[PDB]
RNA sequence: UAAUCUUAUACUUAAUUCUUAAGUAAUAUAUAAUAUAUAUAUAUAUUAUAUAUUAUAAGAGA
RNA sequence: AAAAACACCGCACUUUGCAGAAACGAUAAGUUUAAGUAUAAGGUGUGAACUCUGCUCCAUGCUUAAUAUAUAAAUAAAAU
RNA sequence: UUAAAUUAAAUAUAAAUAUAUUUAAGAUGGGAUAAUCUAUAUUAAUAAUUUAUCUUAAA
RNA sequence: AAUUAAUAUUAAUUGACCCGAAAGCAAACGAUCUAACUAUGAUAAGAUGGAUAAACGAUCGAACAGGUUGAUGUUGCAAUAUCAUCUGAUUAAUUGUGGUUAGUAGUGAAAGACAAAUCUGGUUUGCAGAUAGCUGGUUUUCUAUGAAAUAUAUGUAAGUA
RNA sequence: UAUAUUAAUAAUGUUAUGAAUAAUUAUUAAUAAUAAUAAACUAAGUGAACUGAAACAUCUAAGUAACUUAAGGAUAAGAAAUCAACAGAGAUAUUAUGAGUAUUGGUGAGAGAAAAUAAUAAAGGUCUAAUAAGUAUUAUGUGAAAAAAAUGUAAGAAAAUAGGAUAACAAAUUCUAAGACUAAAUACUAUUAAUAAGUAUAGUAAGUACCGUAAGGGAA
């Protein structure tokens, strides 16, 4: 497969400050996602979607009459346990996300995945998760003092 | 008898057409934009 | 399909007693895999177990 | 039916508020032991161990 | 072109039990229907009242009942 | 009535956006007192759809 | 004997000699005209008849609102007027101020009626030099030669081979 | 309401009991402040129709216009799971030729490569992956008129003793997907310099007058 509605966003760089006309009220509370929010099938960073997005092609007839039609992703909402943070975390899951995590063994092991694939086909609500994933682990593993 | 279709009052024509009402939507900016980039003087009542 | 539905498990260890599903704690079964996320793994009732490692 | 769907509504420690961790109290549930009452079964009380602090109620329901 | 046309009050048929029907909604959520609930609401014809509304389901629909009966996609495993 | 305005996850949606809900805006309406002239500020406490005013009764 | 270049002719594709549609689609703009709805205000002299002092889409009749018939007007006072006449005139009334709904598209007591002088679906920008076997137009001179309107085929008969 | 509020003090007037409470001025400290920002170029999402076919529906126009989103001085591409043919080459980009050839089309309208050889170009190679599954692949629905790579829905591999590449199989060749970075040639703007068998109705005014409610049109 490839990530092209993925990996083909970008971002405005961000200026790295050794003051800027207008800076946000707020402090930010998560990491960039490398890649974004989606500005294309905007339903999609709601959920889990693994970098499936709506297709437009043509319905055809007997007569080769093309007309077109758009396909959906088959979405499903689904609460699902997440051991690390300890309760079920409910989104929208293309059904084929769904079987991705069954396989992998839950929803923590398929956000903390390392490989850029993984990455890509997160959500920025996926990255979210992710990083409250790591960072919660993180807690558990190193408390303050040793 | 028509002909007298314009019928002034300055609320409505300000409310409808002023350049605040044309700024404050997404429509209006590009119309705005349009007549900066035509140079018009005037962009708006 | 049904040969799908028949033949795809997924191991884990329950970590709690279930009755209806007669699976008792501690124990390594093979189990649909609708069965472990809908019902199992919810509370830490099971776990995964893709390696011996993981037991 | 913990598939899916519908509707309504306390303290201590560590990094003024926030978060973690420990224990203890409080409430609930599950399992085990003991005492009593009734017909191997049901009810109450006490003790031990484990778990919880998106919920509750209603409805449709593979 | 002010009428013999539309509307109307009345009459009749019908859909919908409210997690409705009807409408709108690249379609969706959701809105109107309605803070209404079949004596209500949507649609359809006729068009106050008096005397009245005959016969006919062939056809096109709707509608109920089955059995009659074909076919589309979707499956094992195994034969040339 | 309006509002690129407001609730890991308000809901939905190829994008644009749309939606209910809050918040703010919005007169054509409402808004103390007063020629024997009148004081709006600050702090502390616990209305009216329309329409008529008849008949009677009293003196 | 070719080939290369220039010059000329013809041919193909691009707007292809020039002008000219009605249209289609895309995106915008408009509900200060007008329709319906909506919020808030306002107006309707006087008289009469009703089983109420106060109940009527009641009667006569001004304002107001219509627009029946006629005359004038028809480069008008006016891209719909004037005068007379006629109708409603407490209501399904009229009207001010603001708001909502429109371009596959709203509103419509329905006339295909209205959506800014008029829509069987506006306007503006763009696609765009749409396309037109149709109409018109195509500018100096002098010389030489000089037709056709037949046959065949054609969704062909105004064309073209 | 930053001639702001809070705190601290200092001079001042009043009240109740040297100490306490409020008011004003003056110094010192603390505490937030202001999205006017292009246009073309690039990438991505959606995506007409007129038109052509001398009708029209497959096809065409065309992934063009248009709308929408996002980035940068450029963007995209880029070091082969590529091409080739048993001889070989060695990243991309796009110009000559190849070539209007192969390929393809209601086999109509029409569409149309690649290898190879040349130019243009820059040092052009180089690790930033503990080397990659719901991935390759298959089935099915779509998908640059010729050459796939993509993609919705479900099935779903293998360890270099292995994968991909061709209707299919057998040989043989070649490359290593599911991890990455990348100057230069290029596009568009602005300035400077040069050259004009270019313009004075393409020679600076004005997007003004004026027209339209508005978008918009638009003189001399
Ligand atoms: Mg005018
Ligand atoms: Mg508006
Ligand atoms: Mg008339
Ligand atoms: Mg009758
Ligand atoms: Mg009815
Ligand atoms: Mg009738
Ligand atoms: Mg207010
Ligand atoms: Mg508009
Ligand atoms: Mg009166
Ligand atoms: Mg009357
Ligand atoms: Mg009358
Ligand atoms: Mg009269
Ligand atoms: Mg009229
Ligand atoms: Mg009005
Ligand atoms: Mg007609
Ligand atoms: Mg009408
Ligand atoms: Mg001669
Ligand atoms: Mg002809
Ligand atoms: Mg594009
Ligand atoms: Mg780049
Ligand atoms: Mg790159
Ligand atoms: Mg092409
Ligand atoms: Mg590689
Ligand atoms: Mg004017």
């Amino acid at each position: 497969r490839q990530w092209r509605l993925i990996e083909t966003r970008k971002i405005a760089k961000q200026p790295n400050y050794q003051k800027p006309l207008h800076m946000p009220k707020e402090r930010k509370k998560f990491p960039d996602y490398k890649y974004g929010e989606s500005n294309i099938f905007k339903q999609s960073n709601k959920g889990l979607y693994g970098g499936s997005f709506v297709q437009f092609g043509n319905n055809i007839s007997e007569s080769k009459a093309k007309t077109r039609k758009k396909w959906l992703p088959n979405v499903v909402k689904k609460g699902l346990w997440s051991e690390t943070l300890n309760r079920k975390i409910s989104i929208k899951m293309t059904a084929k996300v769904l079987k991705t995590i069954s396989k992998e063994g839950g929803i923590d092991n398929y956000l903390t995945k390392e490989k850029s694939a993984r990455i890509k086909e997160l959500g920025p609500t996926g990255w979210k998760l992710r990083y409250r994933v790591l960072k919660r682990k993180d807690e558990i593993e190193n408390p303050p003092h040793k | 008898s028509r002909g007298n279709t314009y019928q002034p009052s300055t609320l409505k024509r300000k409310r409808t057409f002023g350049f605040l009402a044309r700024a404050k939507s997404k429509q209006g900016s590009k119309i705005l934009k349009r007549r900066k980039l035509k140079g018009r003087w005037f962009l708006s009542h | 399909s049904a040969l799908t539905k028949r033949t795809h498990r997924v191991k884990v260890q329950v970590l709690k007693d279930f009755p209806r599903f007669q699976l008792y704690k501690g124990q390594v079964a093979n189990v649909k895999p609708s069965l472990m996320r809908n019902y199992l793994h919810n509370f830490n009732g099971a776990k995964y177990i893709l390696s011996e490692e993981h037991d």
